[PDB]
């Protein structure tokens, strides 16, 4: 029942949103897992790994500028601006908004939202190899060498970009190999941003989990501690429920801006 | 430090 829901966020003084890749996918963004999430002839499990980056860093670029390039057309959909519009009106009124968020699109940035955990990292920041910059980067193409490479079809030729010419550390001194400030398969999760985010939910009193389920990863690493504490949790995602806190089916774009009102 | 996904 939405009116049992929006008597509790008539009251919450502390709001922790959790977004998954569902509230990407409705903004027309790839991941790239699953059926037809291919690129070339590859998948995201394949690619977003420090093996592959090691043994084919001019592959690993080619798919990253891809999506890069492609978020340009991509744009915000109703449930991030009902998300940023929401956090920026309870503002106002000294009441805290935060999202936690798995995407790496920056989707939520482009929509105002301004309290954001970016717990898996950024399509738009790269980090060094070697010194360990992180460094905003939105340029399009990220480096000359990559301009006009990324083609997703199974047949296109590999850019074979020496390693020299892929992004490089602008600390004059320094040098090193740019890789995407992304957490890839096999990687720890930052431990600071952990520890912000249990901060964040420990004083919430009230979570939503969008685009995601609060059962799976990462929604699974902090719900039961909200639940908990007796919070409601509500959930809004195309997935189904049996005959069985809040869950509201549907795109998220057409549910969560009527919630949040 | 938490694996991306635990592993899975
Ligand atoms: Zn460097």
């Amino acid at each position: 029942d939405l009116t049992a829901f929006r008597e509790h966020f008539a009251k919450a003084k502390h709001i922790a949103i959790i977004t998954g890749a569902g509230v990407s996918a409705e903004s027309g963004v790839p991941t790239f897992r699953g059926p037809g999430g291919f690129w070339r002839k590859w998948q995201a499990q394949d690619l977003a790994t420090p093996e592959a980056f090691s043994r084919d860093p001019s592959l690993v670029w080619e798919f990253y500028h891809y999506r890069r390039e492609v978020m340009r057309s991509k744009m915000p959909n109703p449930a991030h601006l009902a998300i940023a519009e929401c956090e920026a009106r309870l503002g106002q009124q000294g009441r805290s908004v935060v999202i936690i968020t798995q995407n790496i699109d920056e989707l939520h940035h482009r929509a105002g939202s301004k309290h954001v955990y970016e717990i898996h990292g950024s399509l738009f920041k790269t980090r060094c190899m070697s010194c360990g910059e992180v460094k905003a980067n939105h340029k399009s193409p990220i480096c000359p060498a990559l301009d006009g490479k990324g083609a997703p079809d199974p047949n296109t030729k590999e850019a074979r970009i020496p390693v020299e010419l892929l992004p490089r550390c602008e600390r004059k001194s320094c040098n090193g190999l740019l890789r995407p400030h992304v957490v890839w398969f096999g990687e720890t999760l930052d431990s600071d941003i952990l520890t912000a985010v249990e901060r964040e939910l420990e004083k919430c009193d009230l979570c939503l989990v969008v685009g995601t389920s609060s059962i799976v990863y990462p929604a699974a690493m902090f719900a039961p501690q909200v639940a908990s504490r007796g919070v409601p949790v509500a959930e809004f995602n195309m997935e189904c429920t049996p005959a069985t806190k809040y869950h509201f089916e549907g795109p998220c774009g057409s549910t969560l801006p009527p919630a949040l009102e | 430090g938490v694996l991306k996904e635990y592993g899975v």
